């Protein structure tokens, strides 16, 4: 039958953890939470978000593993939190997605889209302002453009890109 | 579930 | 006080590494 | 796994990039074609180039 | 490498002038034939040897397998 | 005193025989090895 | 009284 | 009271 003391533990571990996702309990996440490792860790990814004491490490150490091999759904989520944190150096993260997508030919090259989207919105007012010059910034805003509005193509938000472009 | 309720038993007594 | 998330990395890769 | 070229010198092996090639199989003019994403084999790359991490 | 002991050509010591000759010329502010002349290297062998010296071990040290980063 | 250096994070770390040839700390695959206290007779010539 | 009680024992 | 007295004791 069940374990002695230790099947009956993991499932009153478990229902303690489910209770404390119901209820915020930072201080239960972190001493239940231990007291659990003894897949899944979706709740363990939700607790460092919900309650701190910089809640990205966990996530990326779960997409590590068991990558060999729709599509994977540890990984879809660690991309989306990565440009809402930045919302450090972004142009790496931009080659990281290039590099998943890559190896993986919901499709990643939309999330790839919007990444640069969010770029080209910082260099777009940046250029608009005076402190007044002619060329470069304008140049590599439009190339920038272009290249977002590739990807997308293989309404709104095209018309959201043209907007942002007339008042750089 | 016996076992269980044993654990339980024995964390109220350490409470106490 | 806790160990944190840390602590499970370390011992994922320990397994990765045999273990015993 | 990032493996960079300086590891290659040392273990004295070659600096082989992993190929992705993925085919396109059409049968009975192509009414159906799946596609596979398949290994390649391994081929040496250029150092400080695209495809090297420096 | 390193900046040489005596001159090749004569002999005079040469590596105690090495780090006090980069001195004079970031601190004193001198150019390099003054500089030569107040460290005591008169002969055109002597003034070669320090105003020549490249010093590649400051390089080479960058490469530590004993030590992290 | 056994010692192997680490290619990577530069660790002292020596391992026996019926054990990974991989430094403990890292993931690496190749282990220099280490000076050890022994005469080497020179001419200072 | 039966707290009492309780309290002696821990 | 009986609890009382056993802890007195
Ligand atoms: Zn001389
Ligand atoms: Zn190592």
């Amino acid at each position: 039958e069940v374990r002695n003391y230790r099947t009956r533990h993991i499932v009153t571990l478990t229902d303690l953890l489910h209770l404390n996702v119901s209820r915020h309990n930072w201080s239960l996440a972190y001493k239940i939470f231990a007291t659990l490792i003894r897949s899944l860790w979706g709740i363990g990814v939700e607790i460092l978000d919900n309650l701190s004491n910089g809640l990205d490490f966990l996530q990326w150490m779960c997409q590590i593993y068991s990558s060999k091999s729709h599509t994977a759904k540890f990984a879809i989520t660690y991309l989306w939190s990565s440009l809402i944190n930045c919302q450090t150096e972004n142009d790496l993260l931009q080659e990281l997605i290039d590099k998943i997508s890559e190896w993986v030919l919901a499709e990643v090259w939309f999330i790839y889209a919007s990444c640069h989207l969010l770029k080209a919105d910082t260099l777009s007012r940046q250029f608009v302002n005076d402190n007044d010059i002619k060329i470069n910034q304008v140049i590599k805003h439009i190339h920038y453009v272009r290249t977002f509005l590739k990807i997308c193509l293989d309404r709104l938000i095209e018309n959201q890109l043209k907007s942002f472009e007339s008042r750089l | 579930a016996a076992a269980a309720a044993a654990a339980a038993a024995a964390a109220a007594a350490a409470a106490a | 006080m806790t160990i944190d998330q840390k602590i499970a990395r370390r011992k994922l890769y320990k397994i990765f590494p045999l273990d015993r | 796994r990032k493996v960079y070229p300086s590891e290659s010198r040392q273990r004295l092996t070659s600096y082989r990039g992993k190929l992705l090639l993925k085919l396109k199989w059409s049968v009975n003019n192509g009414e159906e074609n799946l596609f596979e994403v398949r290994d390649c084999g391994g081929l040496p790359v250029m150092l400080q180039s695209n495809r090297c991490h420096l | 490498m390193i900046v040489p002991v005596r001159c090749f050509s004569c002999g005079k010591v040469v590596g105690d002038k090495w780090e006090s000759y980069l001195n004079l010329l970031q601190e004193d502010e001198l150019d390099e034939g003054t500089a030569l002349s107040r460290l005591g290297l008169k002969r055109y062998c002597c003034r070669r040897m320090i105003l020549t010296h490249v010093d590649l071990i400051e390089k080479f040290l960058r490469y530590n397998p004993l030590e992290k980063r | 005193t056994l010692k192997y250096i680490c290619a990577e994070c530069s660790s002292k770390l020596s391992l026996s025989r019926t054990d990974a040839v991989r430094c403990k700390d890292c993931g690496h695959r190749i282990l220099l090895k280490a000076r050890t206290k022994r005469l080497v007779q020179f001419e200072a010539r | 009284a039966a707290a009492a009680a309780a309290a002696a024992a821990a």
